[PDB]
RNA sequence: AAGGGCACCACCAGGAGUGGAGCCUGCGGCUUAAUUUGACCAACACGGGAAACCUCACCCGGCCCGGACACGGACAGGAUUGACAGAUUGAUAGCUCUUUCUCGAUUCCGUGGGUGGUGGUGCAUGGCCGUUCUUAGUUGGUGGAGCGAUUUGUCUGGUUAAUUCCGAUAACGAACGAGACUCUGGCAUGCUAACUAGUUACGCGACCCCCGAGCGGUCGGCGUCCCCCAACUUCUUAGAGGGACAAGUGGCGUUCAGCCACCCGAGAUUGAGCAAUAACAGGUCUGUGAUGCCCUUAGAUGUCCGGGGCUGCACGCGCGCUACACUGACUGGCUCAGCGUGUGCCUACCCUACGCCGGCAGGCGCGGGUAACCCGUUGAACCCCAUUCGUGAUGGGGAUCGGGGAUUGCAAUUAUUCCCCAUGAACGAGGAAUUCCCAGUAAGUGCGGGUCAUAAGCUUGCGUUGAUUAAGUCCCUGCCCUUUGUACACACCGCC
């Protein structure tokens, strides 16, 4: 259709207004300190962002 | 009788005072408002009455929007609501005031239990 | 002030650079021997140093490519024009970095070898 | 791809007068960021960006959710014979101060 | 499948030959036979539609209805 | 000018805030500035629980991640004004600065 | 089968329970157009899966191409595109039709060829992670033996949590794992520093005694980093260090490796993270622009939009919460925490002090806080102190259900959540069975974070209160090492 139904459904906000920055998924999304990173993602880079183990 | 006052007051009932007489949910949503969809509903509806003949009940209009809360204004008209498959014809009663158009098309059967399969050994 | 964000969410902006540059480098210089990033902030400017085997590869015709990607990272995050710059390292003992190693072994493979 | 030619110009010139140019993989994006005022859709660009990789114009590399297409020699010569521009005029990544 | 509907009919165009909705009359007498578009983003060069009923500006979308 | 400034110095290792924490206000002294005392903040631990698995099947074994972000406060205080004589900041790479005023 | 050692995912002695009742939640089954699907110790509050839309992958319908590139037709005398009205449509989808305007080379058609897919295949795969197995075990070289598969090394014994070490020794020299290691808690009146942390002293104050004290008592009242206009770091923070080693004493011990008791000491075993070889047709292609092969790709299994469903109930099961009450409930008063969060690239959505309105849920204006600067000295619960209740399905229980009032959102019906007044159901300690656990432990108790436009019965942590029992054993359930039997080797869920 045109553009006055094509993208009319709302998305400013809920689930499917948020999507992984890296693989831009839309479950288990890590919202914290702004990550808006997928939780697969997170394990695969925390390494290269900073956070690693200690206990 | 909604609220104590006849139908014929409720007709001419504006929405800025009809407010107080529904109930919170209602209120609320009639405190916001309502988008166009619901007025080209109201718009339909209008014209089928006027088209509608005489000592006859007018011809049924359907909608998806079940959300839509019923208004003493479209009493009496053929709306067919959607239940997820099909349209489901509903009268508007004059006691139907206060409910949600949804409340009138089940979106499922009740169910008749059968003979259970192989789980709950 | 209201136009800098708290230092926790700066600190994770600076590792969600970190990590989306060097995946633009890794998908970018696989066959250029690429090695890893170091990246140097200031105030005044950012340094960004591509550790590589390859400089002359990575470096294009009169410094074509180098100029390539500083263009790519001065759009897609922003920066202020000038503040941004590229240097490509050549790496020591290339045989201790599992990254080039790896890469080389991919090379290898797609090359045809058992 | 039905996008008209004001903005198929636009797009074409911003990607010669510099080597490269960057866009984010949202096809329901309002605007590009850059080239603000020409109120061009971001899938305008990425198809024909699309085109452009199809033709061999332009190669394409895919980070997390974005394209940094590089415009190659053979884009040089397309975008100056479609922009009806004489060889001098060069993106700033071929020619620097020289 | 088995679309309970028949599949539906696209539009086809009418393939409208030259347009020469306009014409001169005894050596040259210009006669604007269609309607003007008065807004600016219209402009003077296009014309109205010919409705039985309203006109149409192809550009301003603006309906002139005459009763 | 009469300028009295504040320094603050943040990463997310101890080594490096600790070594420039010690130069520059060993060449403040020896520049001849009295020097507030360096003022170590509590550090801000940022805690992250995943699940280690990808899928959800397993043993439910978290894996957690920390990154502690250490700053340091440093006021330079000089009779005479502060920013005409020291402009160097000998900063290397992983650890931020703000430099801000008495005003600021 | 024997011998030795070991484990609260085993037992003992106990504690708390589960299973008995209601409710929440996840599986199966039933029904459905659809109840998307995976997973069956090592699935069943799991997929961080608390779905109104989105999520969505399921169903009922409607659009768009977001079908590149190439070839050939087509065409500026029009390839083709958008659209007002009416009908038509759930739709103000020009989607289709009547009807004409308008874009102009970007398209259209057909042929190949893309492409995409939460489509399939984890029994094709990468990666991840779980399990074997957190037990202590595993391997190379050289040498010895055996025709060889293989064996010694890698062990009689003693010791350890540990093939941990001592000791013998056809072995020698190694290597991983364990250990070692990093964080964490416990002591540092030792050092450095402190207006974004305090203390002490002093000066203003405010109130009581003022009989009379007066350098009397209290102040989270104001000030002394306002720059000359006090000192100090114990309390707080975080760095550099120290500190604990079976070190000292007695005993046991081949007096070796080690073991028990004790003084001094903060501490004589703080919890974690990492965690070998080999393996599973273990789970994920529904995390990925990780991906092979197959399927579809224009009436779409793409994508978008509307709605419904994922909650649906004769029933079984799992994890939980609430309780069955007087060691209690209600009412009032008094009184102490710690993790950790807080305004955003898309992305709109923050924590909130204080003042006013309302009974409450909430609303109305002033601010603070991008943060040891504000919420906040986080005035938390439990508990404590007083009132009432009185052994009753009772003032325990609040399930089910009626009405009304607010919040978020585009939308609250199949009730989002919250608030008020109504009803008070089962339940009176729960069969056979069964889970977890040794000191700040179980358990009681609240508080943060995750999910969140709106939200927790879940989970991750945090703190408060705070124990009984035990310092053993192989009885069950298992594990390691040695010997032994084997007709098993997909390896006893075997073979026959
Ligand atoms: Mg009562
Ligand atoms: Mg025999």
């Amino acid at each position: 259709g045109h553009q006055q139904l094509y993208w009319s459904h709302p998305r400013k906000f809920g689930q499917g207004s948020r999507s992984c920055r890296v693989c831009s998924n839309r479950h288990g999304l890590i919202r914290k300190y702004g990550l808006n990173m997928c939780r697969q993602c997170f394990r695969q880079y925390a390494k290269d962002i900073g956070f690693i183990k200690l206990d | 009788t909604y609220r104590g006052v006849d139908l014929d007051q409720l007709l001419d009932m504006s929405y800025e005072q009809l407010m107080q007489l529904y109930s919170a949910r209602q209120r609320r949503r009639l405190n916001r408002g309502l988008r166009r969809k619901q007025h080209s509903l109201l718009k339909r509806l209008r014209k089928a009455k006027k088209e509608a003949p005489p000592m006859e009940k007018p011809e049924v209009v359907k909608t998806h929007l079940r959300d839509m809360i019923i208004l003493p204004e479209m009493v009496g008209s053929m709306v067919g609501v959607y239940n997820g498959k099909t349209f489901n014809q509903v009268e508007i009663k004059p006691e139907m005031i206060g409910h949600y158009l949804g409340e009138f098309s089940i979106t499922y059967k009740p169910v008749k239990h059968g003979r259970p399969g192989i789980g709950a050994t | 002030m209201a136009v800098q964000i708290s230092k926790k969410r700066k600190f994770v902006a600076d590792g969600i650079f970190k990590a989306e540059l060097n995946e633009f480098l890794t998908r970018e210089l696989a066959e250029d021997g690429y090695s890893g990033v170091e990246v140097r902030v200031t105030p005044t400017r950012t340094e960004i140093i591509i550790l590589a085997t390859r400089t002359q590869n990575v470096l294009g015709e009169k410094g074509r490519r180098i100029r390539e990607l500083t263009a790519v990272v001065q759009k897609r995050f922003g920066f202020p024009e000038g503040s941004v710059e590229l240097y490509a390292e050549k790496v020591a003992t290339r045989g201790l970095c599992a990254i080039a190693q790896a890469e080389s072994l991919r090379y290898k493979l797609l090359g045809g070898l058992a | 791809m039905l996008m008209p030619k004001k903005n198929r110009i636009a797009i074409y010139e911003l990607l010669f007068k510099e080597g490269v140019m960057v866009a984010k993989k949202d096809v329901h994006m309002p605007k590009h960021p850059e080239l603000a005022d020409k109120n061009v859709p971001n899938l305008h660009v990425m198809k024909a960006m699309q085109s452009l990789k199809s033709r061999g114009y332009v190669k394409e590399q895919f980070a997390w959710r974005h394209f940094y297409w590089y415009l190659t020699n053979e884009g040089i010569q397309y975008l100056r014979d479609y922009l009806h521009l004489p060889p001098e005029i060069v993106p700033a990544t071929l020619r620097r101060s020289r | 499948y088995t679309t309970p509907k028949k599949n539906k009919h696209k539009r086809k165009k009418v393939k409208l030959a030259v347009l020469k909705y306009y014409k001169v009359d005894e050596n040259g007498k210009i006669s604007r036979l269609r309607r003007e578009c008065p807004s600016d983003e219209c402009g003077a060069g296009v014309f109205m539609a010919s409705h039985f009923d309203r006109h149409y500006c192809g550009k301003c979308c603006l309906t002139y209805c005459f009763n | 000018a009469i300028h009295r400034i504040r320094i603050t110095l943040t990463s997310r290792n101890v080594k490096s805030l600790e070594k420039v924490c010690a130069d520059l206000i060993r060449g403040a002294k020896e520049k001849n500035l009295k020097v507030k005392g360096p003022v170590r903040m509590p550090t801000k631990t940022l805690r992250i629980t995943t699940r280690k698995t990808p899928c959800g099947e397993g043993s439910k074994t978290w894996d957690r991640f920390q990154m502690r972000i250490h700053k340091r406060l440093i006021d330079l205080h000089s009779p005479s004004e502060i920013v005409k004589q020291i402009t160097s900041i000998s900063i290397e790479p992983g650890v931020e600065v703000e430099v801000t005023i008495a005003d600021a």
